[PDB]
This record gives C-alpha cells, sequence and structure tokens, in this order.
C-alpha cells in the first residue's frame, strides 16, 4: 500500500 | 475535468477521480532536489511542530485551486504558475518530505 512519502510524490512531484 | 494542466494532472494523479480536492500544488523540480529540502532551513510548521524545512531557493510550482463553479463530478481548477520557496514537513529514514506545509 502507499507510504506517506509515496503519497507526497504522487500528489506533488512533477519532475 | 477538461484540458488545462490542473484538471489533467489532478485527474491523472488520482486526486479528483472520486472527489474534487480544493487545492493542490505541483512542484516542477527533480524529485531529489525536492527531497534535499529536508536538510535545508529548519522552521516551525503551522501547527508548531518543528520538522518543517524551507527551501533555500524558489522552485517552479503550479497551484491548482477549485473554481467557485466546481462540483463533483466535474471538478474545475484555476491554474497559477509561480516560483516560490516550499516548506515541507519531513519524517522517516530516509528523512523525506511527507507533507507540503506552504509556499513563500
Amino acid at each position: 500500500k502507499e507510504t506517506a512519502a509515496a503519497k507526497f510524490e504522487r500528489q506533488h512531484a512533477d519532475s | 475535468s477538461s484540458s488545462n494542466y490542473c484538471n489533467q494532472m489532478m485527474k491523472s494523479r488520482n486526486l479528483t477521480k472520486d472527489r474534487c480536492k480544493p487545492v493542490n500544488t505541483f512542484v516542477h523540480e527533480s524529485l531529489a532536489d525536492v527531497q534535499a529540502v529536508c536538510s535545508q532551513k529548519n522552521v516551525a510548521c503551522k501547527n508548531g511542530q518543528t520538522n518543517c524545512y524551507q527551501s533555500y531557493s524558489t522552485m517552479s510550482i503550479t497551484d491548482c485551486r477549485e473554481t467557485g463553479s466546481s462540483k463533483y463530478p466535474n471538478c474545475a481548477y484555476k491554474t497559477t504558475q509561480a516560483n516560490k520557496h516550499i516548506i515541507v514537513a519531513c519524517e522517516g529514514n530516509p528523512y523525506v518530505p511527507v507533507h507540503f506545509d506552504a509556499s513563500v
């Protein structure tokens, strides 16, 4: 399942 | 849900597939440079806790904010691009960003 760090990246990273 | 970056990305990243989320920020920097902020300027978070860090430089960001006319299922977003310092709360090992606290 999704860690809090993975969730920050899916919601906020657009590298 | 139409063609403009916020409506597209909010949908693709699973933020508006089952609700309309009011606001969300996207950072257009490499992931490791965003993760590098966790060892930059330590600041208090809005909630008083002190595991927040502020970037030394501004970063390219897009703010997505729901219009007054937005209703699920048809979320609609105003798109505002800016360059701002980001403040993130960090946890874990590796100490990585887990929450966006603001842009400045």
